[PDB]
């Protein structure tokens, strides 16, 4: 994958561009708001290492944090701007990409 | 070279308390965030809590959730680890770590400085 440094640290992976799930929300309204606009959404992800982890949970909650950070930053300089709901939205469609990631990592250990 | 020194570790009863301490050397402590790690034999270094240079937002490992808090004295050099309803999984050697980068993580990877450790065994 590709190396990155990410808030002055190295280390991190970054991810294949990857076909983003659709998540259901439990509200058919909530599930339109996120097909038309989840391409506001990460399509890739920031990781670590699997070694740098004793748990999946930590590495996921690092995959999520990190990513979202770094998409934050760099949209808001294109003028980007998220709501309450978009940050819940990006925070479940990040959380089951960095999984598929972990999933990804596991096999491969 | 900015140094860390665990302390506080010691044997305590299933349920009990503990307080860590984390004290480190230099002047620039308040410009780093921190945290806080544990290694038990057969198991490698696992994160447990870290904390903004400023206090802001705290993090913790799903495990130790609503049982430990994570704070530090900014004035004081010090940062401290309160462990409270400890369990026998809790036993570890506890290291303290300066982060790296402007982020805190969970991954090992994230922090240096680690101190030499303080030893908690809970029976």
């Amino acid at each position: 994958a590709a190396g990155a440094v990410v808030g002055g640290l190295g280390g991190y992976m970054l991810g294949s561009a990857m076909s983003r799930p659709i998540i259901h929300f439990g509200s058919d309204y909530e599930d339109r708001y996120y097909r038309e606009n989840m391409h506001r959404y990460p399509n890739q992800v920031y990781y670590r290492p699997m070694d740098e982890y004793s748990n999946q949970n930590n590495f996921v909650h690092d995959c999520v944090n990190i990513t979202i950070k770094q998409h934050t930053v760099t949209t808001t300089t294109k003028g980007e701007n998220f709501t309450e709901t978009d940050v819940k939205m990006m925070e479940r469609v990040v959380e089951q990409m960095c999984i598929t990631q972990y999933e990804r990592e596991s096999q491969a250990y | 070279a900015v140094q860390l020194q665990e302390s506080g570790g010691g044997l305590v009863q299933p349920g009990g308390s503990l307080r860590l301490s984390c004290a480190a050397s230099g002047r620039t402590f308040s410009s780093y965030n921190m945290g806080w790690f544990r290694q038990a034999p057969g198991k490698g270094r696992e994160f447990v809590a870290s904390i903004t240079s400023s206090g802001d937002k705290s993090d913790y490992t799903d495990s130790v959730k609503g049982r430990f808090t994570i704070s530090r004295d900014n004035a004081k050099n010090t940062m401290y680890l309160q462990m409270n309803n400890l369990k026998p999984e809790d036993t570890a050697t506890y290291y303290c770590a300066r982060g790296l980068g402007i982020y805190i993580i969970r991954a090992r990877g994230g922090y240096d400085h680690w101190g030499q450790g303080t030893q908690v065994t809970v029976s």
